[PDB]
């Protein structure tokens, strides 16, 4: 149980004991950029990816192939999400809630495109780079082969986690119907599961089927396939020691945040400007590491990256939705997030030395 | 070796 400095040093150790002499050289044009890198590469064996990375990007001045290549995992990074391939969407509006387009069987040799992208990450990862494509947290989870839980389906589809939240708050069968491209198929939740019907000791084993479901309906092998592809290049064995929040930030990296834009950007509700709690807030948020503020920002939004223009431009599901702070629960709780609504609920704490506690631990131990 | 140990710990110090 030691903290993400030490997980570091041992991962990054870990990729080290097992990293190749000599170089290997990549020759793209910007223009076919992505044919060019994805050709490459999946021609390519893949312990050959830990070698020395001479990134030949052609009609070039360029000779610090350090810069090309951070260049390269960035412009990538954003050059796979090109439409016309089919690969990824969004939940939400304004670029909201990456996620897999189940579509992308439509391009018969899809699979592979998802395997290349799975061995782009781990060199991403592997040779300690960044990128920005912004992936969802359970994406993650997902690749640590963690569950995700009701808090994650509030992050990515509010309408779906407020239906369950009715169903477990009252009192159908284990099936469910999916369109794809105009054919509908009934995906049985369970073996026979169009017979069994829903009763309320099988709705707690129900309520967690359609948890699971609904992250893996229809991205089932493009995942499979991501997943081998990265495995094959670096192991997620590798990330055992890790978490969600963790994880993100390895691979995009850390920022300075603009601490005023931040407190000039954030709204409140119930809350004022001038409370006690948020006069203290902004207190505990400055006697504070960089380390931890992303990791509050993580806590709050879902996710450390910023979009252009700064905090003003915070976009949730249901368009823009500035940080945004309530007096919600009782102060025997902790403060939670709803990272839809990039809102933090925090509790009229009685004391400075109760609410520096309680939020870290917020942070720290949840979700 | 440990060299290596002593690269990993200089990449975290640098880029974390
Ligand atoms: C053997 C050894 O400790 N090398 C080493 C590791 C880390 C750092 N710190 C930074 O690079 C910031 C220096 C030397």
């Amino acid at each position: 149980d030691r903290s993400f400095r030490w997980k570091y040093h041992q991962f990054r150790f870990l990729c080290h004991s097992n990293a190749l002499p000599s170089h290997v050289k990549i020759s793209v044009s910007r223009q076919t950029l992505f044919e060019d890198s994805f050709q490459q590469i999946m021609n390519m064996k893949p312990y050959d990816l830990r070698r020395r990375l001479y990134i030949i990007m052609r009609g070039e001045e360029g000779l610090d192939y350090g810069g090309i290549a951070r260049e390269w995992f960035f412009l990538l990074s954003h050059e796979v999400l090109n439409p016309m391939y089919c690969l990824f969407e969004y939940a939400g509006k304004n670029n909201y809630c990456l996620q897999i387009n189940p579509a992308s069987s439509i391009n018969p040799d899809h699979l592979t495109y998802f395997r290349f992208i799975g061995r782009f990450i781990a060199m991403a990862l592997y040779h300690g780079k960044f990128i920005d494509t912004g992936f969802t947290l359970p994406f993650y989870k997902r690749m640590l082969n963690k569950r995700p839980t009701l808090k994650d389906l509030e992050s990515i589809d509010p309408e779906f986690y407020n239906s369950i939240v009715w169903i477990k708050e009252n009192n159908l069968y284990f099936i469910q119907d999916m369109e794809i491209l105009g054919k509908v198929t009934t995906h049985e939740l369970k073996e026979g599961g169009e017979s069994i019907r829903v009763t309320e000791e099988n709705k707690e084993e129900y309520i967690m089927l359609l948890t699971d479901w609904r992250f893996t309906r229809g991205v089932e092998e493009q995942t499979k396939a991501f997943l081998d592809g990265f495995n094959e290049v670096a192991p997620l064995e590798w990330l055992r020691y890790f978490d969600e929040k963790e994880l993100e930030l390895m691979l995009c990296g850390m920022q300075e945040i603009d601490m005023s834009d931040w407190q000039k950007s954030t709204i409140y509700r119930h809350y004022t400007k001038n409370s006690k709690q948020i006069q203290w807030f902004w207190q505990v948020v400055k006697e504070m590491d960089n380390e931890k503020r992303i990791r509050l920002l993580q806590f709050v939004t879902g996710t450390c990256r910023l979009p252009v223009g700064g905090f003003a431009e915070l976009i949730g599901s249901n368009g823009p939705q500035k940080f945004c702070i309530d007096k919600v629960g009782k102060e025997t709780w902790l403060p939670r997030s709803h990272t839809c609504f990039n809102r933090l609920d925090l509790p009229p704490y009685k004391s400075y030395e109760q609410l520096r506690e309680k939020l870290l631990y917020a942070i720290e131990e949840t979700e | 070796p440990a060299t290596i140990m002593c690269r990993a710990a200089a990449d975290t110090c640098t880029f974390f």
